[PDB]
């Protein structure tokens, strides 16, 4: 595909202004929950490496890890959804503007299509 | 050296890389490469000894030759078209010269010979920096001119790098040479998708950087540079060995680990372009990297090697310094496969 | 042309006179009977090379004074000289100018 | 890869030195200023693939100005034919080309 | 037409390069490189690059090859592609070189930083210990 | 592209080949690198002067400065190697091996 | 005045070259007299070798290196 | 591709100004003061047409005007001008500074005879305007037709249909 | 204030060269931004004609453009003469 050269694109914007027209991801999104799980695993591994009680060494540190992971994951999900929306928009626009390359296939019914039958013996 | 001088040199290396990444003039890219080379040598030679000096002079010779070739390619491109902007190369000969220079900078085969020796000579921190940060600038330059590369040469050197890394990692007992051959193989994987998709190249670069950071930080934590020295790690800090085994399994491309993401996506993208044989050979060859990763895991964590009496004192002491982000790097290099569709962010 | 001829004349005269000096007393018959590698001199040579490079940077100054952007060129020239002085000061304070 | 910091901030760190037709000091023109200007105006906003396929005339003229391969080839052919004719003996140069002409200011 | 003086200088340049590329007795290789640098300076001067040729002949020859020799001593077709008009009442090469302080602010900054870093790097490497 | 450019490119190729030979004497390697940068300087200067591109008269100076700095760095490395082994022989740098 | 004289001199040299070229290349089969090497019809400043290509060596060398060698 | 058109040798015949550089330098200030209109017409045509073959008549006109100027000089102020350009020819740099006396003699002679005032500093370097009947060229560069730009698609963004649609992922 | 005065008096002794160097360098850095003649230098650089002044095509809408060099319209150089 390559959208780097796409027209009217700002050089260092994480989320353009046109991205705000899309529904934001919910706070109960499964991907956000997985990011929180990743942060919790990072906290547990941090506790284990420092030779501390893994489950209950630092509650504030684990909370900070989970919150940071959730925050970054939310913004990443927003950007990903925007990029896929752009891909679909460009696809549909190109299909609209080039009718000769995407003709309507003449619909055909199976009762009048001859398919070879291969017996299993 | 003085910590102020070390910080200034690290900032100069990073600023040279950023100058390469942000400039649109070929002369400025060359200047960024020169600045990075100039500031890199003391970092490699930080712990003064004959081995570090030999590694530094080998690295200097290789990088100076590559920079001279790159300058020659720029001058030929200017000769055949009065252009300084980094765009389409405009000349077949200029493109060939530039590709070889960037391969020499990256260490792609057949220009791989310097990587294992330079990595063995330098310490583990210099090895981490050399194998992680020193790949950004040449890969970015290759990405900017990916539409000009001849696919035959790029694919040939990529497959050669994969084969060379797989074969050369089998023969090593030193951990740094193993990491160097792994880096060569991963570079070969990265450059086999530039003709088709640069997003896959960047995704592979990010995944490999995370995995390599995790592995080098684990090796620094348990100060071992040989297989037998790492075989003593279970008797003091078994958690480090278990995490290292999981990271090694991830680096071998075994699903559902994070390391399966780049190979999967690259194979899928290459198949979209009616290329079938090369991904099959590439996976077959990556089996060798997985094999020597498994040998390291066997020697490290899955079995218990004999220990020594003097480990009883080491049992009584704790690490004075704890490396931040080690936990984050392990998790990111282990458990990010379900987040695969996030690559559309043009990472 | 003129410069080539002048250099050729200088070289020819020097060669002729040196050779006659070395061969006039060669016609009459007579009897006809380490490691140290001081590091300081190398540092002096390297410092000379670096300062010569910065001087080469400073050389286009006589023509840079007619640019209509006097403030910018003054700032840049002062910046170059300040970094030259900074290099000298750094090598001074790091015991790089001692014997 | 490429982070367009200059275009984001409008800095112009190195764009002034990229092309011949971009504000030389004292308005000194490049030798091939017109050809490169025409080629750039042809290919602006069109994209690399279309610029290569459609603006080939302008780029060919620009390369001809830059390296002058065709002009030198033509001059060499003319001089070779003149040499052949003067060796054979049916052509004599005019006084204009023999140094016997009358110069003008 | 002096039998292609530029061609003769180019052949002398290439011959000198073959001379010191054989790498005999590095002092003799340095002498060959000195001859090659002088021939290249002559080429640039005859082309019209007075200041750039003088920069070659001064900086390269008198500093870098001199330091090389010092360190060694410690140890054991043309005339056709030319222009037609004139330049005005100045030399375009000098104007373009002097534009470094009015146009090349970025270049001056990066080059000065690189030179200072090179000084620091030389000091750190030569400390030893 | 006339014959002078071909001669300079041939000089660059000869210098590169001489660098890649390594009979001995790393000082000769540095000499070959400096010959390469000198050839680059000459050929870039000819290109820039021929086309009357005024603003690239800077670039040869920058190239010369940076390459001479690299030369100083290489000389320092060679001096350290020689102080380590007593000679600048190439074959003495065999401690690290593939 | 210098600009006008320069234009007239260049045009005269081009015309003389065209005349001698037409005389010389009369018997070449595929040759065309006064054919441009550019696709565009815009006026292009001639090279040094376009004006003095058929002239004698002394004034070729003059027009090429006189200013450089004048000291 | 095409034939280069050149004017005949007859079109390039004109009565040349056969005076040397010293005479021209001595008379330059009054020459610019008096012969400004044809010179500016010629130079405006020269930077507008970008073609020497389109500016021959103006060159003949400026030659004629310079000839008339020098004929007036010969008719009225021959000998002061002769001494002045004798100065200017003697010097290797042809400096005005060396015999300001002869310059004053020539200036007062021309002021008395033809009523000419020498231009002051900064006057001959001014940018002037030219009233000309020559039509403005429409395509001096002989440019072709520019290729049409890309369609520039625009609209309101909609969510991606069935999400990423990457393998088994439902989002 | 006393410490700075003592430092300056101690540096003026046994190190006069460095004191003079720093004084001259600081003065060279500072004074140009305060002198009023730097604008005069810029204006002088503006008034040096290296190029031919190309005339403009008159359309009856340029009262500020002189028709002849002797016309009062256009920039003047009397200030340069008075300098
Ligand atoms: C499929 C996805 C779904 C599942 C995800 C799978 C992964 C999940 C977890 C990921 C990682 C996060 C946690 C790991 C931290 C490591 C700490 C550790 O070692 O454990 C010690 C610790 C107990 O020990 P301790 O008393 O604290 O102190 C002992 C010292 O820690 C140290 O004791 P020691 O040093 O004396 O003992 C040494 C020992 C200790 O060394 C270790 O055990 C190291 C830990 C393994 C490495 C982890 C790698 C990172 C993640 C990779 C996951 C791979 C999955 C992919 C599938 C392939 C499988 C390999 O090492 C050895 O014995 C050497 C031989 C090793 C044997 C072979 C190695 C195989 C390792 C592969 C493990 C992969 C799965 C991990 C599952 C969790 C394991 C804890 O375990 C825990 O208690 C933490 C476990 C999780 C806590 C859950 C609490 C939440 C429940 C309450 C809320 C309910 C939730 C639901 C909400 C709704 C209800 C209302
Ligand atoms: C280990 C697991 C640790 C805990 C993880 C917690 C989050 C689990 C999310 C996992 C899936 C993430 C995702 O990409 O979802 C998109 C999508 C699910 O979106 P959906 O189908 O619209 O949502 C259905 C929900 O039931 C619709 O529910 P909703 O829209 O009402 O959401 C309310 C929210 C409720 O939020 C909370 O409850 C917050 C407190 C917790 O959802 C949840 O937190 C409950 C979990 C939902 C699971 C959705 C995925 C189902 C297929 C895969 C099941 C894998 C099960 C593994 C263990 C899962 C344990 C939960 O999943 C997929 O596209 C296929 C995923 C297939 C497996 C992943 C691919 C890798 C396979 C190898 C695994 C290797 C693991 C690492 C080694
Ligand atoms: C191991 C997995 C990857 C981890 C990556 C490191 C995590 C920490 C990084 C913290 C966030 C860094 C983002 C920087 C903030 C602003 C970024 C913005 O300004 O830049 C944009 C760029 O945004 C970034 O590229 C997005 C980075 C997001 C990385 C996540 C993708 C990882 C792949 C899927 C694995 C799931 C990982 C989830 C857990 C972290 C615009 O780029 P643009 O100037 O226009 O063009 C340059 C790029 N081109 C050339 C390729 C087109
Ligand atoms: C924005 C973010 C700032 C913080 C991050 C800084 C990153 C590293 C520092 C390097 C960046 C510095 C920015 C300088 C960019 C150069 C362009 C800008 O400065 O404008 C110039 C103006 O020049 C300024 O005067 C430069 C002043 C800055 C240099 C002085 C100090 C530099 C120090 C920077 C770091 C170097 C090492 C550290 C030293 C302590 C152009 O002048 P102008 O005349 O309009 O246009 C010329 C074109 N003409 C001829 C057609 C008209
Ligand atoms: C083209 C490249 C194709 C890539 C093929 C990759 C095959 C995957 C395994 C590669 C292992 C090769 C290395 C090896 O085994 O060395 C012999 C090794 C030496 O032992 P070391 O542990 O190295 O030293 C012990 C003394 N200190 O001997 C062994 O241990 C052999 C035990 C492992 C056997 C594994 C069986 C693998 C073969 C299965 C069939 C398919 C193989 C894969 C390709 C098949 C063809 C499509
Ligand atoms: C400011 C002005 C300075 C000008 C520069 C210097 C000009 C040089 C002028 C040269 C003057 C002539 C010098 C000749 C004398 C040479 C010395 C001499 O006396 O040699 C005697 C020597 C002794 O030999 P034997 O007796 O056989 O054996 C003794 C050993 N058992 O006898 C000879 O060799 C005689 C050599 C023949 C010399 C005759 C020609 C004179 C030379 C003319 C100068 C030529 C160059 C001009
Ligand atoms: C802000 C302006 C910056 C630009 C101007 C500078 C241009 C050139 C000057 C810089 C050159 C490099 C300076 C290097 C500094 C080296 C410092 C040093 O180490 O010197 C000390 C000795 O000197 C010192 O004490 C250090 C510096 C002392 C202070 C110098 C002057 C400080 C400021 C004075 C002027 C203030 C402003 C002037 C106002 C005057 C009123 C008009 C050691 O000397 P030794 O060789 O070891 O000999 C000692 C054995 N007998």
């Amino acid at each position: 595909t390559m959208m780097s050269g796409r027209p009217g694109r700002v050089p260092l914007q994480f989320l353009p202004n046109e991205a705000r027209s899309l529904p934001p991801p919910k706070l109960t999104d499964p991907r956000l929950v997985y990011m929180g799980f990743l942060g919790y695993c990072s906290g547990l591994i941090d506790n284990a490496i420092r030779r501390r009680p893994v489950v209950s060494a630092g509650l504030h540190r684990q909370l900070l890890y989970v919150t940071s992971f959730v925050f970054f994951g939310y913004y990443l999900l927003k950007r990903q959804d925007y990029m896929y929306a752009l891909r679909d928009h460009d696809m549909f626009a190109y299909v609209k503007s080039h009718p000769e390359d995407f003709p309507e296939k003449d619909k055909k019914t199976y009762g009048e299509i001859l398919e070879e039958f291969h017996p299993v013996r | 050296m003085n910590p102020i001088i070390y910080t200034t040199l690290i900032m100069t290396v990073m600023s040279g890389t950023m100058l390469v990444m942000i400039s649109s003039h070929w002369l400025l890219i060359w200047i960024g490469f020169e600045m990075n080379l100039l500031a890199m040598i003391p970092v490699l030679m930080k712990n003064f000894n004959p081995r570090a000096t030999e590694a530094a002079t080998k690295y200097f010779l290789t990088q100076a030759t590559a920079s001279m070739m790159l300058m020659m390619a720029i001058i030929i491109n200017l000769l055949y078209s009065g252009q300084w902007t980094i765009t389409k190369m405009f000349n077949p000969v200029a493109m060939t010269m530039m590709t070889m220079a960037l391969a020499m900078k990256l260490g792609l085969s057949p220009f791989h010979f310097w990587v294992p020796e330079v990595t063995q000579g330098i310490s583990l921190q210099a090895g981490l920096l050399l194998l992680t940060w020193q790949k950004l600038a040449p890969l970015s330059v290759l990405c900017q001119i990916s539409q000009s590369i001849n696919p035959n040469l790029m694919l040939t050197m990529a497959m050669l790098s994969i084969l060379i890394g797989g074969w050369g990692g089998l023969n090593q007992t030193q951990l740094r040479k193993i990491m160097a051959y792994s880096s060569i193989a991963h570079m070969g994987w990265m450059t086999a998708v530039l003709p088709y998709n640069t997003t896959m190249t960047i995704l592979n670069l990010l995944i490999y950087i995370t995995m390599t950071l995790a592995m080098f930080m684990l090796l620094i934590h348990s100060s071992a540079t040989t297989t037998l020295s790492l075989s003593h790690t279970w008797n003091k800090m078994p958690v480090i060995t278990s995490l290292m085994m999981v990271t090694l399994l991830s680096m071998g491309g075994l699903p559902p680990l994070s390391g399966f993401m780049p190979k999967w996506m690259i194979i899928q993208e290459m198949t979209k372009n009616e290329s079938i044989i090369m991904p099959t050979l590439m996976a077959m060859t990556a089996l060798l990297n997985l094999y020597f990763y498994m040998r390291l895991a066997y020697s490290s964590s899955l079995t218990m090697f004999p220990s020594t009496n003097n480990m009883k004192m080491k049992w009584q002491f704790e690490h004075t310094k704890q490396m931040k982000l080690l936990p984050t790097m392990i998790v990111l290099s282990t458990l990010v496969l379900p987040m695969t569709p996030a690559l559309s962010s043009l990472n | 042309m003129n410069i080539m001829l002048t250099l050729l004349t200088n070289v020819t005269l020097a060669s002729l006179l040196v050779l006659i000096a070395f061969w006039l007393p060669q016609l009459n018959a007579y009897s006809e009977k380490r490691l140290p590698f001081s590091m300081k001199f190398f540092l002096v040579a390297i410092t000379f090379l670096l300062f010569d490079l910065e001087i080469a940077l400073l050389l286009p100054l006589p023509w840079a004074s007619q640019t209509n952007n006097l403030k910018t060129m003054l700032t840049m020239a002062l910046f170059l000289l300040i970094l030259l002085a900074a290099s000298l000061a750094y090598e001074w304070t790091q015991k790089g100018l001692e014997w | 890869p490429f982070f367009d910091v200059q275009k984001r901030l409008g800095l112009d760190l190195d764009r002034w030195m990229t092309i011949q037709s971009a504000e030389q000091p004292h308005k000194i023109p490049g030798r091939c200023h017109a050809f490169e200007k025409e080629w750039i105006e042809c290919a602006h906003g069109i994209g690399g693939i279309r610029a290569e396929k459609e603006c080939k005339i302008e780029f060919d003229d620009f390369v001809e100005c830059l390296l002058r391969q065709k002009t030198m080839k033509r001059l060499s052919a003319i001089k070779r034919q003149r040499d052949k004719l003067i060796k054979e003996g049916k052509y004599t140069p005019p006084p204009h080309h023999l140094g016997k002409e009358d110069p003008r200011p | 037409m002096t039998m292609y003086i530029a061609f003769i200088l180019s052949t002398i340049f290439v011959i000198g390069f073959v001379g010191f590329s054989s790498k005999p007795s590095p002092i003799y290789g340095g002498l060959g490189l000195i001859v090659s640098g002088g021939v290249g300076c002559g080429i640039v001067l005859n082309f019209g690059g007075s200041f750039l040729g003088l920069m070659v002949f001064l900086i390269y020859l008198g500093g870098m090859l001199v330091v090389f020799g010092y360190t060694t001593a410690m140890a054991t077709g043309d005339w056709v592609i030319y222009d037609t008009g004139d330049s005005g009442f100045f030399s375009e090469e000098a104007m373009g070189i002097a534009a470094l302080y009015s146009y090349g602010t970025w270049l001056v900054i990066v080059t000065g930083w690189s030179l200072l870093i090179g000084v620091v790097v030389i000091m750190e490497i030569t400390r030893g210990n | 592209m006339p014959l002078v450019y071909m001669n300079i490119i041939m000089a660059f190729a000869i210098a590169l080949a001489g660098l890649l030979m390594y009979r001995s004497h790393l000082m000769s390697s540095l000499l070959c690198l400096e010959g390469m940068m000198l050839s680059l300087f000459i050929m870039s200067t000819l290109i820039i002067l021929n086309t009357h591109f005024t603003l690239a008269n800077m670039m040869p100076i920058i190239l010369l400065v940076f390459a001479a700095c690299e030369a100083a760095l290489g000389l320092s490395l060679l001096v350290m190697v020689s102080n380590t082994y007593g000679t600048d022989y190439v074959q003495n740098l065999n401690l690290l091996q593939c | 005045l210098f600009q006008a004289e320069k234009d007239r001199r260049v045009l005269q040299m081009l015309r003389e070259n065209l005349e001698e070229e037409a005389i010389i290349m009369k018997d070449v089969p595929d040759w065309k007299v006064g054919e441009s090497v550019f696709h565009t019809t815009r006026w292009v400043t001639p090279m040094m070798g376009e004006l003095y290509g058929l002239r004698t060596n002394e004034e070729i060398l003059s027009a090429t290196y006189g200013f450089i060698w004048y000291t | 591709p095409g034939i280069v058109e050149l004017p005949t040798l007859e079109d390039l015949k004109v009565q040349e100004v056969k005076v040397s550089s010293s005479v021209l330098k001595a008379a330059a200030h009054h020459y610019g003061a008096q012969c400004d209109k044809p010179n500016k017409e010629f130079m405006l045509c020269r930077w507008e047409e970008k073609d020497p073959r389109r500016c021959l008549e103006e060159g003949k006109l400026v030659n004629q005007c310079a000839l008339d100027f020098f004929r007036q000089i010969k008719r009225h102020c021959a000998e002061p001008f002769t001494e002045y350009w004798t100065c200017i020819d003697y010097s290797g740099l042809q400096l005005f500074r060396h015999c300001r006396k002869q310059q004053a003699k020539f200036d007062e002679c021309v002021l008395d005879k033809l009523g000419w005032v020498r231009p002051d500093l900064g006057e001959l370097s001014k940018v002037t305007k030219v009233k000309t009947d020559r039509p403005l060229p429409e395509n001096p560069y002989h440019s072709r037709a520019r290729p049409e730009p890309n369609p520039e698609a625009e609209g309101d963004l909609k969510p991606a249909k069935h999400g990423s649609r990457l393998f088994f992922w439902t989002m | 204030a006393g410490r700075i005065a003592s430092f300056l008096k101690n540096a003026w002794a046994k190190e006069p060269v460095l004191v003079a160097s720093f004084a001259i360098g600081g003065l060279a850095i500072i004074l140009p931004s305060l002198s009023p003649y730097t604008n005069y230098a810029i204006r002088i650089n503006r008034a040096t004609p290296y190029n031919y002044p190309v005339p403009l095509r008159d359309d009856g809408n340029m009262p500020d453009v002189p028709s002849h060099p002797q016309d009062p319209q256009g920039p003047s150089l009397e200030w340069l003469k008075n300098l």
